[PDB]
């Protein structure tokens, strides 16, 4: 089993703020970033997709959503969404494949201030 | 991209034999190799994944071993159900690549071809082209030598060969050799001869015909 | 159980189009990972494109990149391979396949044949290969395109002894094959021998009587 795990399947964060949602995968000996497949999706949208060495992305999400790639080699795919609209509420789908593959879903609610 | 090369390409074994196929990855893929089975006209069947582990429903006689570069697929006791083409595949690097082919055929006693030769149809001579057909039927092994002698002089480039997959019950092969000339060229000659060399033969066999008798 | 059912194959021109369809059944399409794999005739498996049906996420092999478009309709439980600007080199059997998450592809469709050619359709000529113990006769099925053809003897009444050889691609660019059968000499002049040839792309059906 190659298992993707998440710290929180539910994030609650107020509007105008920032949030970093996380998907942790096990890192094998001698990890080659070029083999690492990662994508973040909401329903019908591609938030970010990192394949074949670097990053289909939805209309709304640049200036906004970025993968933190300096944490990749250590086995964390971290999607960081800055200024958080109420557009960003929903179910986020995390997926990582290095060799084997697995996925996790995460819920994000966003409350007005 | 990663080549996966398999070897051997062709293997002839018997029911109950131990069979070993190997796959060589161009670069280290870790354990990300999988193994498939395929029979003609059918989609691939998943056998092994993560280089080691067995897929659900796949008989325990299928095993796999390796990491890094070298990988082996092993069949402990070869079943009649198991004659097929087997593919190793790496899913680690994009694109997922397939090693292409290892064909496990069924070993068998040497059997001599029955040899037949057919002159062209008159319906086909209507058309202005000529096809002479040579039938080597129910023989083993697959390697066979077919020579077209027109003029009693050997021919090249004008003939095409086709072979059956190993027959259902007797596990033999059959081969067609079709010789192609124009209606002109065909009528220009004499005698047409088909010369067969095969391991199950005392010496080469020739079947021939004279035009229209 | 879990099934993948494919549609929409056929014969088209270079620069032409097609849409292959993949009908997914028996599993959550929401969470799955779907790929298109292709096999050229005689050749091995080549991966082509993949889609994560949840979001729109797709990625392609450099081979077909920019030409093929893979998509998914979640409400129809279907993935589509849209093939544009096809080349003859794109001719293969097309499979759609489900990713087995631990690794490899667990479920495949039956496959759908796509042939790309400048060549228009042509029905085969059929000629008797006549007999001159046991004797042998057969049909020469010549100059057709595209494949397949299908050959049977005496409306399916003749099974054993029959070898229908694989097609051969002639220099003309048209396929040709033969089908032979071995029968006792006793039957010559008594048993009627007819081969049934169907080349469906041209809707050509031929029944040829073989006799000395």
């Amino acid at each position: 089993a190659f298992t993707v795990t998440v710290p929180k399947d539910l994030y609650v964060v107020e509007y105008g703020s920032n949030m970093t949602i996380e998907c942790k995968f096990p890192v094998e000996k001698e990890l080659d970033l070029a083999a690492l497949i990662v994508y973040w999706e909401m329903e019908d949208k591609n938030i970010i997709q990192f394949v074949h060495g670097e990053e289909v992305q939805h209309s709304s999400y640049r200036q906004r959503a970025r993968l933190l790639k300096d944490q990749l080699s250590l086995g964390n795919a971290a999607l960081q969404i800055t200024d958080v609209k109420l557009q960003d509420a929903g179910v986020y789908r995390c997926m990582i494949s290095y060799g084997g593959a697995d996925y996790k879903r995460i819920t994000v609610k966003v409350n007005a201030p | 991209d990663i080549q996966m090369t398999q070897s051997p390409s062709s293997l002839s074994a018997s029911v109950g034999d131990r069979v070993t196929i190997t796959c060589r990855a161009s670069q280290d893929v870790s354990t990300a190799v999988a193994w498939y089975q395929q029979k003609p006209g059918k989609a691939p069947k998943l056998l092994i994944y993560s280089a080691s582990f067995l897929y659900s429903g796949v008989p325990s006689r299928f095993s796999g071993s390796g990491s890094g570069t070298d990988f082996t697929l092993t069949i402990s006791s070869l079943q009649p159900e198991d004659f097929a083409t087997y593919y190793c595949q790496q899913y680690l690097y994009h694109p997922a690549t397939f090693g292409q082919g290892t064909k496990v055929e069924i070993k068998r006693t040497v059997a001599a071809p029955s040899v037949f030769i057919f002159p062209p149809s008159d319906e086909q001579l209507k058309s202005g082209t000529a096809s002479v057909v040579c039938l080597l039927n129910n023989f083993y092994p697959r390697e066979a030598k077919v020579q077209w002698k027109v003029d009693n002089a050997l021919q090249s480039g004008n003939s095409q060969e086709s072979v059956t997959e190993q027959d259902s019950k007797d596990s033999t092969y059959s081969l067609s050799s079709t010789l192609t000339l124009s209606k002109a060229d065909y009528e220009k000659h004499k005698v047409y001869a088909c010369e067969v060399t095969h391991q199950g033969l005392s010496s080469p066999v020739t079947k021939s015909f004279n035009r229209g008798e | 159980e879990v099934q993948l059912v494919e549609s929409g194959g056929g014969l088209v021109q270079p620069g032409g189009s097609l849409r292959l369809s993949c009908a997914a059944s028996g599993f959550t399409f929401s969470d799955s990972w779907i790929h298109w794999v292709r096999q050229a005739p005689g050749k091995g498996l080549e991966w082509v494109a993949w889609i994560s049906p949840y979001g729109g996420s797709t990625y392609y092999a450099d081979s077909v990149k920019g030409r093929f478009t893979i998509s998914a309709d979640t409400s129809k439980n279907t993935a589509y391979l849209q093939m544009n600007s096809l080349r003859a080199e794109d001719t293969a059997v097309y499979y759609c396949a489900r990713r087995h998450w631990p690794g490899g592809f667990d479920y495949w469709g039956q496959g759908t044949l796509v042939t790309v050619s400048s060549a228009s359709t042509k029905g085969p000529s059929v000629f008797p290969l006549a007999p001159s113990g046991t004797a042998a006769l057969g049909c020469l099925v010549k100059d057709y395109f595209p494949e397949p053809v299908t050959v049977s003897w005496n409306s399916g009444a003749l099974t054993s002894g029959v070898h229908t050889f694989p097609a051969v691609l002639q220099s003309s660019g048209l396929y040709s094959l033969s089908s032979v059968v071995t029968v006792p000499s006793s039957s010559l002049g008594t048993q009627t021998y007819i081969c049934n040839v169907n080349h469906k792309p041209s809707n050509t059906k031929v029944d040829k009587k073989v006799e000395p």
